[PDB]
């Protein structure tokens, strides 16, 4: 995360402008989370409700964004350290305010990032049928026991595109192709029984 | 092909572990194998496992690896909305290999001069989060 | 008719300098009738557990009948 | 223009002074223009007072009749002759053959522009921009030093999937060999004039 | 509807499938059917053609001359562009074919052969 | 034509007995030839016109269902249908189906009244 | 000239007709011309002044096309290269009235200007931006092939201007090419500014 | 300017003194074909036994040859200063003169090898035009409408692409008017100067 | 200055510089040379061998070749484009410096091959699409579970279509109602009248 | 997996060919419509032959046999 | 034509003669001759002797213009010959041609090669402290001396004095992961155990 | 011809006009210009079957062609393209129709018939290797 400016700095300071500390509060929580899309809706909402020019709202926006990122980025622990970030001209009470709206989220948005990571296709639900196969086309009487696997599975929307997001495939597994598998996962669990690895 | 598969399954488990010589030779003739094919292996082992090792360190698990870089510097000079520029442009190529297809995809990016020293600053951060590694 | 696994941590990311996350991610080959298919899944350390205790039900159901 | 036997017995029945009097036949056939031409799918177009004593099978009948004839006379572009001739031979009066042919000419002009609007084009190439540029240096090769241009064409057409813009770039022999081109087809277009 | 028009089933068995209704409801449904059989029967017809990979939804031509080109100056071949509208998997696709004079000539001694067959069933 | 031996041999004689013709020995070889081929080519003028799809295989297996994630106890059988599907000259596609034991007597019910409806047809001369 | 060695038919046209038109009529077309060039849609209220003002559409089309074209070349200059004194001057061999060439200068020149360039310099590029640059850093611990691998990589995601976006894995040797390379063409950038700056900028 | 020889690549090339210059000359041969056509192991194991030195001694002088060709033509380093980069080496006068002999040779044909490389962008390959007049429709049976059908083939990765376009003969009078203006800037004192000074 | 063969223009500067290479060959292997280019123009292949054997005669380079080639092909293409006479073309030839026994033998060629170069290039002349041509199948449907008895016929429709030489024909495979086949019969044959009186 | 939502038939003869003036030979088409995943319903299409229908049908009678006995 | 060929640093504007009458003659022999002094042209000329023509006099002029303009299409290139090339490759492909086109991916792939064997590989790291952020030709530079990729050299030993040596390529652990490991997952690690016990 | 040179004529005159007008700006063009330069909507050709009423209509048939439920036909399509396309194909059927053996007829469906009856009466990795060599 690269460091604030004093454009930023007053763009921060158009919240003195703004009606009250708790709209000071929504945009300093939505402008973390919002998307760039996000912040063109976010701007629209700003403008109506601070009734300042949209290059004010826009860049106030951005100010926050980039502030609040910063420090979730950091993880700057105290007030000392965020009050630190803050150029000694601005307007102290509106400082203060922004200190302590901070403290508050900073906690959850370590959390809300770490979600939101990029990664492979996540797993959302898993299913299984155990069935025994009874007879075919081709042997009259069988007795072979079988699992049916069902994994639902979403990927980022961004690489989707016109595919839907999440999908489901199912995988058919004999107790062989299972044995197999559990040897190689219970690898990963002992050794971490004891906290660390083998 | 069964010989084949099988010395394949020997070395593949000699990585896994990272087998020291000695053991080795003891796992061999565990399996009851005469001594001059275990001492064969053990010779074999010693030099071109360790390169063989860190050959399979590196591999990657995922389905889509960055593979070549490459660059093109040009200066602009006019285009049908603005005459006598003078502005430097880099065009990157990312060749980036989707080994589920065995296919090379080619991505083309500009960069005007500030946008080019954002990205630098991004990769700035990640290699200071490598280094915190070490 | 194959698997492939790879178990590591998250220790940064560009929204966080330090992170500290297990991650557990899985290719599956699928076969599809005449061809294949690779299936890329990440599981977070809970959903491993959880993955690996109905797996283990499987085995014991797939063990008795009736 | 052809005209099936179901078309020229509707127009016979027009033609009666019995079944249709000199208003109703203006009152339907003004009703045969507005469903052709309005965007508004007028469900009681032919709800006029004055047609509710017509037998609502034969009225409805008559009614297609004229909207057929109407866009087959506007597809061949037929001429007041060709108009005067047929219906005379439907054994009109001359009081209903001005009347058909002066709402027929009141119309002319936007039945024209509707059969018009109806097909599928290629492609329509809209504008064209440009990029000069001086290439320096790559990563595998110092001192290029050669322009080359970068060609945008804006295309805007949606008869079939299509992407706006198409983008290449060309060196300073391949613009001339295009340019060239372009003039070529402009001459062309110039000697066509002259026919 | 669909099914009793199918079917072709007699007027009596219709009215004991209705006994349930009231009265002016199995008297508007009786009507119903005798005023729209033919048409539904249609509708029908239309539908077993699309037990089919595709089908042709509907179609338009234009008539051009082609007056010069880059190859010959004085060009002036005539030429039909055809615009097929073909459903499949549940889409419309956009076809084109141009003809000149004589491949257009092929076109249609090929579908005179078939309309023999046709009128020989239709 | 698909020609029967009266047409053929009619046909090949006709050509014999013209200037430059065929001979009956030539005419006995072609007749021989097109007894065995003619069922060969018959079917392939059958696939040449065929541009829908066609069935080339059916699979079929019945499991006892028993146990699931949450169902601690099932019984109910199964069937489970594999259709194998290509165009003339393509690659095939697969369609797998399952089926509980009353959509398989619907489906079987349905399937008696195709072999009805040719019955009929059929029967409808006499 | 701005226009160039010979003079466009279209602007031609246009500068002849300008003697029959009411200078309401051209301040209002002139508000559709400029503000089609900073991409606004007019096509609904170019057609209600025509028929307000009684102009044919052949008439509207060249004078349009006209003022379109006279805009563009001069708006493309650099204000070292056309100025005040001879745009006015240029302008007038059209013999284009002088109270319209004060209209026309004062959107060359007056506060409409620097949203006009900005406009204008959107249309250099060709090739798509970065939109978005996200990374995560990663230890493999152990996988199927090595109980223990203990190897960094870096997975990155691109989002460009395009709209499409791209999610791929790096090897930490190939992380040094890239990062080697970036600041190369960095270093080199600089050195032909200062090529430019001391031989074209004189 | 000079080439920053790196110590792996001067080690490397410490093998070319080591041997008579007739060798070096079939070393700068089997360099350059290598270049031409591509790479062929087989050989460096046959003159390892001639010489008596490992294969690697033989793949390393020779890919360290190439390398210093493929540097120089890349930068177009001049002769002097190809001298005083190559100087670094101590080897005697007689295969200082062979190896600038060998660049100056095959610079030309290395760098059209080299230009091979850039990032591949779609280009201009050709273009194709017919004058078509529309005279009727299923719709509307009498009409002109005179339209230009466009086919633009391209290029790009060696593929080649074919788009089929139209325009109407007043856009085609707009089109051939702005790429005029294109040409024409190429003329302008402002391009002139870069390429006078750029260089 | 404007000259017929090159479409009532001036001459390219191109053209002009390479008529000066066209002097430099003897006047009975320009027109040997003449021959192998029209060859290739009537779709007859052309002899890179032969070309190159004979122009070793004035020791020409490749890129003396590569330019001889495109500007008697330019030549001939152009003045069949616009149907000049072999008469034209020798006197206006010569008012660009070609010497007059190079300028007969060059004329006396075109000459034979006039004809035959213009039904080449009509056919040659821009196309968007080709019918390769039509398979069809007539069915009768018997009985359904949507229609309890149909008894109606359906036609299947194969067309091949080519969208460049040397490709094979993509096919469009579709299903029609025996009214829908009906119409568009009726239509084509409408088409097909206007055709006709246009040629 | 999938699961059937509609079964539909024909019978017909093809009669005729650009290639083979007689054809006539029967055949069987069915169309088959199937629900996806999140409820997505497609169909397909495919022809039998008059002896592949026989097999298709004695197969599903063999199915319904079994599915009794399990 | 030979004046444009030669591009001698003047803002050279002017007319070719397209068969004009006098006056645009007269103007443009105005032109030439102001231009030729900047040209350091050695000889003089006249308006007056243009129209004239005093071939006699203009030889030497010529000279002058066809030598220089010699000269610089033997630097720069001729660029009608390109064209003319340009246009055989369009259609046309000699044996030489298709096998340059054979041959090119193999040829390719050896430069490649050699680009990996010797690639630069980062020898220094430099220290995290004393920031070097002061501007962004200091940063850049700092980067590339990490790759041995160097007041010039002042500025550069006062850049090194800011870095350590190395000699590893890949960054691979000493297994020191267990320290993020257990820090911070742990008690999620102790978590799970615990539950995944009493479920079973 | 006289025919052809009255049509080249038409075409030549053509091209003038549209020569003798500039290119404007798609953003300025009125809805004259949008057709002539090509950034006009064309609307495909679509048909959709209509109902009309029969004159020999009798019973109950004739009871619902004589009331509102049947609407007015070309008011059956809601768009104006649409509405045209179905109109100029619905009297091209009707034409086709009326421009268009008994025993011969009946011959083709007995012999159809009899190739139903004959078809009919023919019922008358270290991963594998680990499974492989130790979980097989």
């Amino acid at each position: 995360m690269a460091a604030l400016t004093a454009e930023h700095f007053a763009a921060l300071q158009s919240l003195l402008k703004a009606s009250s500390k708790d709209v000071v509060r929504q945009l300093c929580q939505e402008s973390f989370s919002s998307s760039a899309l996000g912040l063109k809706k976010l701007l629209d909402v700003t403008c109506s409700s601070l009734s300042v020019t949209q290059e004010e709202a826009e860049e106030l926006l951005q100010a926050l964004h980039r502030l609040t990122r910063l420090v979730a980025f950091r993880d700057l622990s105290s007030a000392e350290a965020i009050l630190a970030l803050f150029p000694e001209n601005f307007h102290q009470n509106l400082k203060n305010l922004l200190t302590k709206i901070i403290l508050e989220h900073v906690s959850t948005w370590r959390t809300e990032a770490q979600a939101n990571q990029i990664s492979l296709p996540r797993l959302v639900d898993l299913d299984w049928r155990v069935d025994i196969k009874t007879s075919s086309d081709s042997i009259s009487r069988m007795a072979v026991p079988t699992c049916l696997l069902q994994m639902k599975i979403q990927e980022d929307p961004s690489l989707c595109g016109d595919k839907p997001s999440i999908s489901a495939v199912t995988v058919e597994l004999s107790k062989e192709t299972l044995d197999t598998m559990l040897d190689g996962l219970g690898r990963i669990r002992d050794q971490l029984s004891a906290v660390a690895s083998k | 092909h069964l010989v084949l598969e099988t010395i394949s399954f020997i070395l593949e488990q000699a990585v896994y572990h990272n087998v020291k010589p000695a053991a080795l030779q003891q796992q061999l003739e565990n399996i009851h194998l005469r001594q001059d094919k275990a001492e064969a292996f053990v010779n074999t082992w010693s030099s071109m496992g360790q390169e063989t090792v860190e050959k399979f360190r590196q591999r990657i698990l995922a389905p889509c690896k960055l593979e070549t870089v490459g660059w093109q510097l040009n200066l602009q000079m006019a285009h049908s909305a603005q005459a006598k520029l003078k502005s430097p442009q880099a065009v990157l190529q990312l060749g980036v290999n989707n080994e589920d297809s065995k296919s090379l995809e080619k991505v083309l990016v500009e960069f005007s001069h500030k946008e080019l020293f954002d990205f630098y600053n991004k990769l700035e951060t990640i290699q200071a989060q490598l280094d915190s590694l070490t | 008719i194959d698997m492939e696994w790879k178990f590591g941590v998250t220790s940064g990311s560009s929204e966080l300098e330090k992170v500290g996350s297990i991650f557990l991610q899985l290719k599956l080959v699928v076969k599809k009738g005449n061809q294949t298919e690779n299936v890329y899944i990440e599981l977070t350390l809970p959903q491993f557990y959880s993955f690996l205790h109905e797996m283990e039900r499987v085995r014991t159901s797939m063990e008795c009948f009736c | 223009m052809e005209l099936s036997e179901s078309v020229q017995k509707g127009f016979q029945m027009l033609a009666d002074p019995r079944s249709f009097d000199s208003n109703a036949f203006t009152l339907l056939l003004r009703a045969a223009f507005q469903s052709l031409l309005d965007a508004q799918a007028d469900e009681a177009v032919l709800d006029h007072p004055d047609l509710k004593h017509i037998d609502p099978v034969v009225l409805k009948h008559c009614h297609a009749a004229a909207a057929t004839y109407i866009l087959e006379a506007g597809k061949h572009r037929a001429d007041k002759s060709t108009l005067s001739t047929y219906l005379e031979d439907c054994k009109f009066d001359r009081e209903r053959i001005e009347l058909f042919c002066t709402e027929y000419q009141n119309n002319k002009n936007s039945l024209e522009i509707l059969l018009g609007s109806i097909g599928r084009s290629l492609p329509h190439i809209t504008d064209v921009s440009w990029r000069l540029e001086y290439q320096i240096k790559t990563n595998q090769l110092h001192r290029m030093y050669r322009p080359a241009y970068l060609v945008t064409l804006s295309v805007q057409n949606t008869d079939s999937p299509s992407y706006p813009e198409i983008s290449f770039s060309c060196s300073m022999e391949q613009l001339q060999d295009l340019v060239g081109k372009l003039k070529d087809a402009s001459k062309s277009l110039e000697r066509a004039t002259q026919l | 509807f669909k099914a009793i028009v199918g079917k072709n089933l007699p007027d009596e068995e219709i009215f004991q499938q209705l006994n349930q209704l009231n009265s002016l409801h199995q008297e508007t449904i009786m009507k119903c059917v005798k005023s729209r059989k033919d048409e539904i029967k249609q509708a029908l017809s239309r539908e077993i053609v699309a037990i089919s990979s595709a089908q042709l939804q509907d179609f338009d031509w234009q008539v051009k001359l082609a007056l010069s080109s880059d190859k010959i100056a004085a060009l002036r071949m005539p030429l039909l562009s055809l615009h097929l509208d073909v459903k499949e998997n549940g889409e419309v696709k956009p076809y084109s074919i141009e003809m000149s004079r004589e491949e257009l000539q092929n076109l249609i001694q090929s579908l005179e052969a078939a309309n023999k067959v046709v009128l020989q069933l239709k | 034509a698909d020609m029967d031996f009266n047409q053929l041999e009619a046909f090949l004689t006709a050509q014999t007995k013209k200037q430059g013709g065929i001979t009956s020995d030539q005419a006995a070889v072609i007749s021989k030839f097109w007894k065995s081929h003619k069922t060969k080519i018959r079917e392939s003028l059958m696939n040449q016109s065929r541009w829908n799809s066609g069935l080339r295989g059916l699979s079929w297996r019945v499991d006892g269902k028993s146990q699931s994630r949450h169902s601690a106890q099932i019984h109910t059988p199964v069937a489970i249908i594999e259709l194998e599907l290509g165009k003339y000259g393509q690659e095939s596609e697969f369609l797998c189906l399952e089926f509980d034991e009353v959509k398989v007597n619907q489906i079987l019910k349905t399937l008696s009244e195709v072999e009805e409806s040719i019955s009929t047809l059929i029967s409808q001369p006499n | 000239s701005f226009l160039g060695a010979q003079l466009p038919p279209e602007v031609a046209a246009m500068a002849r007709l300008l003697g029959d038109l009411d200078r309401s009529t051209f301040r209002k077309l002139l508000k559709f011309v400029v503000s089609s060039l900073q991409g606004e849609d007019c096509r609904e209220a170019v057609q209600r002044l025509g028929v307000s003002a009684n102009l044919p559409e052949e008439q509207l089309g060249a004078l349009l096309a006209g003022m379109h074209t006279l805009l563009q070349q001069a708006l493309r200059l650099p204000p070292t290269s056309l100025k005040p004194d001879t745009f006015r001057d240029q302008l007038q061999e059209l013999c284009i009235p002088q109270d319209l060439v004060g209209d026309l200068a004062s959107v060359v020149f007056g506060s409409q200007r620097p949203l006009l360039d900005s406009v204008a310099q959107q249309q250099g590029a060709w090739l798509p931006h970065v939109a978005d640059f996200r990374w995560r850093v990663d230890v493999a611990i152990s996988t199927s092939a090595l109980a223990r691998s203990l190897q960094p990589s870096v997975l990155m995601q691109l989002k460009l201007s395009d709209g499409s976006a791209y999610r791929f894995e790096v090897p930490t040797a190939k992380f040094q090419e890239l990062r080697y390379s970036v600041a190369l063409v960095l270093k080199e950038m600089a050195d032909l500014e200062k090529r430019c700056e001391r031989r074209l900028q004189d | 300017m000079l080439l920053e020889l790196s110590e792996e690549h001067k080690e490397h090339l410490a093998f070319l003194p080591q041997v008579d210059s007739a060798v070096v000359a079939e070393f700068g041969r089997i360099a350059v074909e290598f270049l031409r056509r591509g790479a062929n192991p087989k050989i460096y194991e046959g003159a390892a036994r001639k010489l008596n030195v490992s294969s690697d001694t033989v793949q390393h002088g020779v890919e360290g040859l190439t390398y210093l060709l493929t540097e120089s033509s890349k930068l177009m380093i001049s002769e002097l200063d190809f001298q005083d980069s190559v100087f670094v080496l101590g080897f005697s006068e007689e295969l200082n003169k062979l190896l600038l002999q060998l660049y100056l040779d095959n610079r030309k044909e290395i760098r059209t090898i080299l230009s091979e490389l850039a990032p591949s962008l779609p280009s201009y390959h050709n273009l194709e035009w017919r004058l078509d007049v529309q005279l009727a429709s299923r719709s509307l049976r009498q009409q002109i409408k005179p339209a230009v059908t466009i086919k633009l083939h391209l290029n790009q990765n060696g593929d080649h692409n074919t788009k089929v376009l139209q325009t109407d003969p007043a856009t085609l009078l707009h089109l051939v008017q702005q790429l005029e203006q294109a040409l024409e800037e190429m003329k302008t004192n402002h391009c002139r100067r870069v390429v006078r000074n750029i260089k | 200055m404007r000259f017929r063969f090159c479409g009532d223009l001036d001459c390219p500067d191109w053209v002009l510089a390479e008529i000066s290479t066209l002097a430099k060959m003897s006047s009975v292997k320009l027109r040997l040379l003449c021959s192998q280019v029209l060859k290739e123009l009537l779709g007859q292949g052309i002899d890179y061998e032969k070309i190159l054997k004979l122009t070793a005669d004035a020791k020409f380079e490749s890129g003396d070749v590569k330019a001889t080639v495109a500007v008697l092909s330019f030549i001939l293409s152009s003045a069949a484009k616009h149907s000049v006479d072999g008469e034209s073309l020798s006197s206006e030839l010569q008012q660009l410096g070609l010497p007059k026994e190079h300028a007969a033998s060059l004329c006396r060629c075109y000459e034979e091959k006039q004809s035959p170069l213009q039904k080449h290039l009509r056919v040659c002349s821009l196309r968007m699409n080709r019918l390769a041509g039509v398979g069809w199948r007539v069915d009768y449907t018997l009985s359904s579970s949507l229609l309890q008895s149909v008894e109606e016929p359906m036609v299947h429709l194969r067309l091949e279509v080519a969208a460049a030489p040397g490709t094979p024909a993509q096919p469009v495979a579709m299903s029609l109602s025996a009214d829908k086949f009906q119409v568009l019969l009726a239509e084509l044959k409408q088409a097909q009248t206007l055709m006709s009186s246009l040629g | 997996t999938n699961q059937l939502v509609d079964f539909q038939w024909k019978l017909g003869m093809a009669v005729s060919s650009d290639t083979c003036r007689s054809l006539k030979y029967p055949y069987v088409a069915v169309m088959l419509k199937v629900a996806d995943h999140s409820g997505q319903v497609k169909t397909k299409c495919f022809e039998m032959t008059i002896p592949q229908f026989q097999n298709f049908y004695r197969q599903f009678k063999e199915i319904a046999a079994v599915i009794e006995t399990v | 034509w030979c004046i444009t060929t030669c591009n001698f640093d003047v803002d050279v504007d002017l007319l070719f003669q397209e068969n004009s009458t006098i006056g645009q003659k007269i103007a443009l022999s105005e032109k030439i001759v102001s231009v030729l002094p900047r040209m350091k042209c050695p000889h003089q000329l006249e308006p007056h002797q243009i129209q004239g023509m005093d071939f006699i006099h203009i030889f030497p002029v010529v000279q002058w213009l066809v030598k220089r303009a010699i000269e610089t299409k033997e630097e720069m290139g001729d660029y009608i010959r390109s064209y003319s090339v340009s246009q055989f490759q369009k259609t046309y492909s000699l044996p030489e041609d298709d096998d340059f086109i054979k041959r090119k991916e193999k040829a390719i792939k050896t430069v490649v090669d050699l680009s990996e064997v010797y690639k630069p590989r980062r020898k220094y790291k430099r220290h995290q402290g004393a920031e070097e952020l002061l501007d962004e030709e200091s940063r850049i530079h700092a980067t590339l001396l990490e790759y041995g990729r160097r007041a010039e050299e002042q500025r550069i030993q006062s850049l090194m004095t800011k870095m350590t040596a190395m000699a590893n390529e890949e960054s691979r652990l000493t297994a020191s992961s267990v320290g993020q490991i257990v820090g911070l997952c742990s008690a999620e690690i102790k978590q799970i155990v615990s539950e995944y016990a009493e479920k079973q | 011809a006289g025919d052809s040179a009255i049509l080249l004529r038409a075409i030549g005159s053509q091209i003038r006009d549209q020569l003798a007008l500039p290119w404007v700006p798609p953003h300025l063009r009125t809805p004259k210009l949008q057709h002539l330069q090509g950034s006009a909507l064309q609307k495909p050709f679509h048909a959709s079957r209509l109902v009309v009423p029969e004159l020999s209509s009798r019973g109950e048939p004739r009871e619902f062609q004589a009331s509102p439920l049947l609407l007015p036909v070309p008011t059956q399509v809601p768009q104006p393209v649409g509405r045209v396309a179905s109109l100029l194909e619905h009297h091209a059927l009707q034409l086709c129709q009326q421009t268009g053996t008994r025993a011969q007829r009946q011959r083709l469906q007995k012999q159809l018939t009899e190739h139903l009856r004959q078809s009919w009466g023919l019922l008358g990795s270290r991963f594998t290797h680990s499974e492989k060599f130790t979980f097989h």
